[PDB]
């Protein structure tokens, strides 16, 4: 069934699973035309496919060329997502294929189920959680590779950097969703928090800064404060 | 005209013949139904006064034999049987007719309802859905499940309807996932019409038979089958014009005949709104849309 607060620890057991988030697949800017009408211009997108246990992120870059001459792009985007996830699964050795795929939006269920008919034993599941993966494009190195791409491309990342050397995947996922929730609520504040101290850098092979344990605790507190404030700033409290 | 005589009526029962029905009291001198139109299939069905559970009945065609009903007090139901001694059967039908102990199939001459509900229904196809090859007639009841239902437990007593499944490899060509799921024309026309049913008449016949099992026996899997066959046409962008026109007529008479009080259980809101308002065929079922809007506007 659906993934929710009650079956949360399932994400960190030893059954391979992937989250698929399609929010950033079809992205546009809206502008005015010379005649004063409105038009869209597509920009590069990505599928965010994540193993929450290991941190392995399969970032499939969606080049604007895939929309050329297509109609009903928002609907196509869901099917293209499904096609690419299915291709990913087929590319993996059998013992690395997921047992479950959890989609962050219910509209992906039918597209993915149909594309995965060859894998009847892979469960396709929705979730009741309001996960902040749309904020993945607020991570500078992920946005950078997406925007620079000139052709379809798969880029592999570990979204937890080296954290799993020191914390569990439950804790690593909690940190990730806090960071992303913060970046979604107030990107500028969130980014200020992460980079304010110039002496704490981001290694070339990492996405986030090289905080010590104590520094992560301070960071995490600042992100929680940010989120609660914006909640007030927004509902007036 | 054909006759289905009855050995006796030992238990109180509501007897249906096609869309007609009458109450028979316990041990009432009732000995069957005469003047049955030749050339159509028919269904004779039963609901005991003591048990509105289990509506049950028999699909038959008078051209395929002489049939009669006798109550079985061990199995506790009215059973259809065959008498191959034609002389003896004609003789038994004549005396009952002389003593006037038979009800007359009460067809109004202007009335084409039964023809319109059974236009494409064939006894030979019914016998492949309801497999009991030693009889020429076919027993159905409220509780029988369908093959597709059993897959998701006794197969001999199952309804072997053609399995339709929109999220199956049969429905979806590799490489045309989105195309074939949003426009089911290839599944309708190539897989089902050309491949399995051979022609649209056999398709419509199964569709009509599922509806009638749903209406007369409240058979849930039959309702599922009727809606699935409707939905497959309504979700196809490319359907022969003659099929659309005939479907509109088929569905019109089905909606017309449905009891006004059973619309809540026998009509799937989702499928009907798709056919009438969202689907490719939203503009192509004029008669069906008019009767649905005027008779069951709540459902929509
Ligand atoms: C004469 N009988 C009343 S019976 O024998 O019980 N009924 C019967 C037998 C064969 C054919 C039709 C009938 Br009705």
């Amino acid at each position: 069934g659906a993934m929710n607060s009650s079956n949360y620890a399932e994400l960190f057991n030893n059954d391979i699973k992937l989250f698929v988030d399609d929010t950033n697949v079809y992205r546009v800017t809206v502008h005015k035309t010379f005649e004063g009408n409105v038009a869209t211009k597509a920009i590069n997108g990505c599928i965010f496919t994540l193993n929450p246990k290991t941190g392995h992120l399969f970032l499939k870059i969606i080049h604007t060329s895939v929309w050329a001459g297509q109609k009903r792009l928002s609907q196509l985007a869901k099917w293209k997502t499904a096609e690419e996830v299915s291709a990913l699964v087929r590319s993996l050795p059998k013992e690395e294929q997921p047992k479950q795929i959890i989609v962050t939006r219910k509209a992906m269920l039918d597209p993915l189920e149909v594309h995965m008919l060859d894998f009847p034993n892979i469960a396709i599941r929705p979730t009741e959680l309001r996960l902040p993966f749309s904020a993945a494009m607020s991570i500078d190195k992920l946005s950078d590779v997406v925007m620079k791409a000139t052709e379809p491309q798969m880029v592999l990342f570990n979204i937890y950097d080296d954290w799993l050397d020191r914390i569990s995947s439950y804790t690593a996922f909690s940190r990730l969703t806090l960071l992303l929730r913060a970046l979604k609520t107030n990107e500028e504040s969130a980014k200020m928090i992460l980079l304010s101290d110039p002496t704490i850098t981001i290694k070339s092979y990492h996405l986030w800064p090289s905080f010590t344990d104590e520094q992560w605790i301070t960071i995490e507190s600042q992100m929680r404060d940010l989120i609660l404030t914006e909640y007030g700033r927004k509902y007036n409290v | 005209m054909n006759t289905v005589p009855f050995t006796s009526a030992p238990i109180e029962v509501t007897i249906g013949i096609d869309q007609y029905s009458f109450n028979v009291k316990e041990n009432q001198p009732f000995h069957g139904i005469k003047d049955i139109p030749i050339g159509h299939v028919h269904v004779i069905h039963f609901q005991h006064a003591d048990n509105s559970s289990m509506r049950y009945g028999y699909w038959f065609d008078c051209r395929m034999g002489n049939f009669y009903i006798q109550y079985d007090p061990k199995d506790g139901l009215y059973k259809m049987m065959e008498e191959r001694d034609g002389a003896k059967f004609e003789n038994i039908v004549h005396n009952f007719k002389e003593r006037q102990m038979m009800v007359s199939y009460p067809k109004i001459d202007e009335d084409d309802t039964w023809y319109n509900l059974t236009e494409f229904v064939q006894m030979d196809k019914i016998r492949k859905i309801v497999r009991k090859d030693e009889n020429q007639f076919s027993y159905v009841d409220s509780s029988m499940t369908t093959v597709q239902e059993n897959e998701l437990s006794d197969p001999a007593h199952s309804l072997n309807y053609t399995v339709i499944n929109f999220k199956s490899r049969e429905a979806i060509r590799p490489g045309h996932e989105m195309e074939d799921f949003l426009d089911k024309s290839y599944y309708l026309n190539t897989v089902m019409l050309q491949g399995i049913f051979k022609n649209s008449s056999n398709y419509f016949g199964e569709l009509q038979f599922a509806f009638l099992n749903a209406m007369f026996f409240g058979n849930y899997g039959s309702s599922l089958q009727w809606h699935a066959m409707i939905e497959l046409i309504c979700s196809s962008a490319t359907v022969p014009k003659h099929m659309l026109d005939k479907l509109d007529e088929i569905l019109y008479y089905q909606i017309k005949t449905l009891p006004e009080q059973y619309s809540d259980i026998l009509l799937n809101e989702r499928v009907w709104n798709i056919c009438l308002y969202s689907s490719f065929q939203k503009n192509s079922l004029h008669n069906t849309e008019k009767i649905m809007e005027n008779k069951y506007p709540e459902l929509l």
